[PDB]
RNA sequence: GUACACACCGCCCGUCACACCAUGGGAGUGGGUUGCAAAAGAAGUAGGUAGCUUAACCUUCGGGAGGGCGCUUACCACUUUGUGAUUCAUGACUGGGGUGAAGUCGUAACAAGGUAACCGUAGGGGAACCUGCGGUUGGAUCA
RNA sequence: GCUAGUAGGUGGGGUAACGGCUCACCUAGGCGACGAUCCCUAGCUGGUCUGAGAGGAUGACCAGCCACACUGGAACUGAGACACGGUCCAGACUCCUACGGGAGGCAGCAGUGGGGAAUAUUGCACAAUGGGCGCAAGCCUGAUGCAGCCAUGCCGCGUGUAUGAAGAAGCCCUUCGGGUUGUAAAGUACUUUCAGCGGGGAGGAAGGGAGUAAAGUUAAUACCUUUGCUCAUUGACGUUACCCGCAGAAGAAGCACCGGCUAACUCCGUGCCAGCAGCCGCGGUAAUACGGAGGGUGCAAGCGUUAAUCGGAAUUACUGGGCGUAAAGCGCACGCAGGCGGUUUGUUAAGUCAGAUGUGAAAUCCCCGGGCUCAACCUGGGAACUGCAUCUGAUACUGGCAAGCUUGAGUCUCGUAGAGGGGGGUAGAAUUCCAGGUGUAGCGGUGAAAUGCGUAGAGAUCUGGAGGAAUACCGGUGGCGAAGGCGGCCCCCUGGACGAAGACUGACGCUCAGGUGCGAAAGCGUGGGGAGCAAACAGGAUUAGAUACCCUGGUAGUCCACGCCGUAAACGAUGUCGACUUGGAGGUUGUGCGCGUGGCUUCCGGAGCUAACGCGUUAAGUCGACCGCCUGGGGAGUACGGCCGCA
RNA sequence: AAAAUGGCAA
């Protein structure tokens, strides 16, 4: 590109979206579980994984992951979603957080307790 | 289901006044079950949630726990077809109170080992889904 | 078209000096015979010299130290498209003072060191390594 | 030569069936915002004065000057009407696209892929495609 | 595209003041591709974060400016307001009421409800600084000084420290030998910051109020003022910093991670399950990747996770990238605006350069210092603020003006080659059709067949006629044209290129967004023409099927005039113009004297370039000017809107 | 002459 072309039209950057819409730049966000399933994952990973439905505060209904051993989710529960997209889940783009709200901690978890939101034995 | 919204927080509004109230969802049927000190107690409930909530409900006595069984007994074949599975099972009924039993009858290795937990396990979990209700 | 007379010059001396021509040859013009005095006081080039009056024509004799091109490197820094101005201060170093950069200050052309001692900054014509 | 590399028992295209996701159209429908043509006229401010009234000034002592009030006019907020534009939401149904699963039908390309392939264009056909016309090599072969 | 107070003018009115500010009248202007208008978003700045820098992102705290004060509107008073705690009106809300009528505005401070992932006490003092009023005293001050809450951040410090093999137990691993935890712990000798308890103790305090003295002032040693002098007095913080004393290791470590990237490994459980995951991926019975344990690594009153910004990203490349084949050269050309432009002299000084001056708030940043036990933090001075205006110099270069020159470009004289274009005409060969003669049973087609044709005489052969279309050989890696393209011969009209030797003009040039023209085939419209060929279509075959390949037929179309369309692997997948940089073999077309010198063209190849393949004086080498274009694959060159088109 | 196809796998 000549400098008298870039003069006359200037380098543009990429709009760069982010990847994680419903928190709206908000590090957490609190939705209501409208539906609390298990999908199969994409290939090659076989499994069920847990997930749930849930409307936000924002009012973006998106599909969010609750992660570790066993979940007290059902339907009309409070918890509050963090950002992290599961690889072989499609659509899931946000992770529930344990010990937030309604979400409780996983049981017997004596590592990474902070992430599972265990407390100290 | 904006009525079962409308509803819970009715139901967490009267429990704060009356903690005689009970109100609590059953995860396994999804149906919402009311506890009171009477029929009258929970009828006014139902009415408060009615006419102060605009809450449109159905008031019926909670479902019992049922459980299915069989009074005859069958031999069946269970064939899937690639894809090939082929189990042969004899389901006979059970005394009262015996609960369930498998056997594996296999002899010769008509049925590879390795397949057998599986055979197990689609019968265990068709057995929890029932039959009938 | 011919736009750019002094780039002309620099490129000739390159592909002479790539080509291992004894002497290049341009249509003479002061601001070639000009810089062409930088090179040679520099010890880039060996001589020039400049013949015909209607017509004058400039000959450069370039010099191989070892059988090598003494001058490596020969850019065009300024050009018709952008023309580069540098204040006495902001006067370019090239090769880390071991090249010489020819500057046209209001005094004449010289080297930037020259023109860094007067104390006058110019245009910055070519950078010879 | 090759788009194959558990290596042609390779690879791989499209219709159709099913589930789901985002999207376009759609009798329209309901919000937001706004353009234009009008309407409207609280208060205030300015202008005029049917009338009413008047500390300081003047006066022939009667009044005069000047002012206030009221009325009226101009401007103008709310508000109101008609007709457009734009944006958002939703809509029986419908178009194309994407994602599964070992569904169905073929085999279009990759080897000369068994009618070389492909480009533009026109016609035809369940589908990939087929055919005509012109163009390209980003075709193999040649003993 | 936009605009009628609109643009300007004249007069009058108006403002503190200029002014369409306003009004009348007059003229028809003003604005915009250097983006008007309109739509969307937004307080601005000094600064902050990031970055080597250039940039990129941002504008919380502090400071400057602006706007706003329930919403909408208006004015009054005043030096100043169209006024947070003023007025009036209207509206929405809340409240009072005797129902007639009234009251109110936390985006001051604290606080409540609500919303949210989330953000503090309805504190103390006016002791200091500053402000209002006052002669002053003083009064007022949710400014401000302080306190409370919060790991939110930054900084500093602690949680002991020497000794300690018993290499204890206990844990984990183990080849059961042992190794590891680990001198770690116990054991022993010390130290006590900080916390706690006790006792001392700065500084922020200046001034003001009493007197008292002198001087000034005055009629006055009055009073007042001024400066000294003397005596009590002023501190919210506050149980202040700090110092000192006392007891005792007492009262004080957690979080994430260990497949690779990435420093840190095994064991056991589980078995494509449960699970993990930023990326790559891991898990189906020997998992350093899941969960737990031992051990280790990294950090530490924090440690992770999430969100957000910059970097790495040369991945929008100004610095600092590309476009033969990876994504990217407009199909080709003409050309306006724009960009750029040979050589010489004078002149000017716009750019450029130098110096000077004014300014560029303080703070921040940076440097050198100073003060808190140190640090964070506070602070003095300097630097820096890269900018801008003005003035005075310089004149190389660029530009302007003026005069030149010939070298670029162009004009003329002469000749050469050419399927260059448009128009009219004509010839020969062949096919088809029609008529007649001869003649007899096949013809035609295919891998093989069949459909089809023929005894109403085919096919074959000969003769005459008609009509359309294309021009064998020449013919060529040949030529001509910007590209698309252009092929028998003849005439007519017309374009371009090249060579030779002179003359002539005097930079008259190059590129080119927009714009305009031309632009294969197919297709469309109107009117003609129709031999052959042939989408569609029909029949026969082939096949599992055969909407095909093959066979027999056959319509549009192919042809002509005119009009439209505007696209192709419109390809050299290579933009245009100019300069420079080894060779060889050929073609075609001039020209000079076998040897030269021009134009064009084909193949090979050196340096160099390239990811490689290749390109290689016809560059994809080396440079310059200008333009077009690209930024992962799909979705998609599609949807929508616009423009254009008969479609 | 005709001559289709072999899920995804490690
Ligand atoms: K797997
Ligand atoms: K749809
Ligand atoms: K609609
Ligand atoms: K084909
Ligand atoms: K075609
Ligand atoms: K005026
Ligand atoms: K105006
Ligand atoms: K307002
Ligand atoms: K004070
Ligand atoms: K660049
Ligand atoms: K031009
Ligand atoms: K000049
Ligand atoms: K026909
Ligand atoms: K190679
Ligand atoms: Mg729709
Ligand atoms: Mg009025
Ligand atoms: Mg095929
Ligand atoms: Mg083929
Ligand atoms: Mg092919
Ligand atoms: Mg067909
Ligand atoms: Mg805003
Ligand atoms: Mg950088
Ligand atoms: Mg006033
Ligand atoms: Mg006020
Ligand atoms: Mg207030
Ligand atoms: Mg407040
Ligand atoms: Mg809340
Ligand atoms: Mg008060
Ligand atoms: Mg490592
Ligand atoms: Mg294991
Ligand atoms: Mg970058
Ligand atoms: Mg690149
Ligand atoms: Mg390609
Ligand atoms: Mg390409
Ligand atoms: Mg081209
Ligand atoms: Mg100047
Ligand atoms: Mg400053
Ligand atoms: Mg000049
Ligand atoms: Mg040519
Ligand atoms: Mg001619
Ligand atoms: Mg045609
Ligand atoms: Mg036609
Ligand atoms: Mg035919
Ligand atoms: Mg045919
Ligand atoms: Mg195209
Ligand atoms: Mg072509
Ligand atoms: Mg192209
Ligand atoms: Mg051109
Ligand atoms: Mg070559
Ligand atoms: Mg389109
Ligand atoms: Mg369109």
């Amino acid at each position: 590109a000549t400098v008298n072309q870039l003069v006359r039209k200037p380098r543009a950057r990429k709009v760069a979206k982010s990847n994680v819409p419903a928190l709206e730049a908000c590090p957490q966000k609190r939705g209501v579980c409208t539906r609390v399933y298990t999908t199969t994952p994409k290939k090659p990973n076989s499994a069920l994984r847990k997930v749930c439905r849930v409307r936000l505060t924002n009012g973006f209904e998106v599909t969010s992951y609750i992660g570790g051993e066993g979940h007290n989710l059902q339907e009309h529960s409070v918890i509050l979603i963090r950002g992290g997209r599961v690889k072989d889940l499609p659509g899931v783009r946000y992770h529930t957080v344990r010990g937030a709200l309604d979400c409780s901690g996983v049981k017997d978890r004596k590592q990474a307790r902070s992430k599972y939101g265990v407390k100290r034995p | 289901k904006a009525d079962q919204d409308k509803m819970t927080q009715a139901l967490v509004k009267l429990q704060e006044e009356d903690p005689t109230f009970h109100a609590h969802t059953d995860e396994e049927t999804g149906q919402v079950i009311i506890g009171g000190m009477g029929e009258l107690h929970l009828d006014i409930l139902v009415d408060r949630m009615k006419k102060e909530f605009n809450v449109e409900c159905n008031v019926g006595a909670p479902m019992v726990s049922y459980r299915e069984t069989f009074k005859s007994s069958a031999q069946v074949q269970g064939k899937f077809s690639g894809q090939y599975g082929d189990v042969h099972i004899e389901f006979t009924p059970n005394e009262t109170g015996a609960g369930f039993e498998f056997e594996n009858a296999i002899v010769g290795g008509v049925v590879p080992r390795e397949y057998i937990p599986s055979v197990e396990a689609g019968l265990k979990d068709a057995m929890e889904n029932g039959v009938l209700a | 078209s011919m736009q750019d007379p002094i780039a002309d010059m620099l490129t000739r001396i390159r592909n002479g000096q790539a080509a291992n021509k004894a002497a290049v040859t341009m249509p003479s013009s002061k601001l070639k015979v000009a810089i062409a005095n930088v090179l040679k006081e520099e010890g880039f080039i060996e001589d020039f010299k400049v013949e015909g009056d209607t017509k004058p024509e400039l000959e450069l004799t370039l010099k191989y130290f070892q059988g090598k091109a003494v001058v490596e490197s020969i850019q065009r820094v300024s050009r018709p498209g952008l023309r580069i101005y540098k204040r006495k201060d902001e006067l370019p170093k090239v090769m880390a003072g071991l090249g010489i950069a020819v500057v046209s200050t209001s005094k004449g052309v010289m080297t930037d060191r020259a023109a860094r001692q007067a104390g006058l900054g110019g245009e910055i014509i070519c950078y010879v390594a």
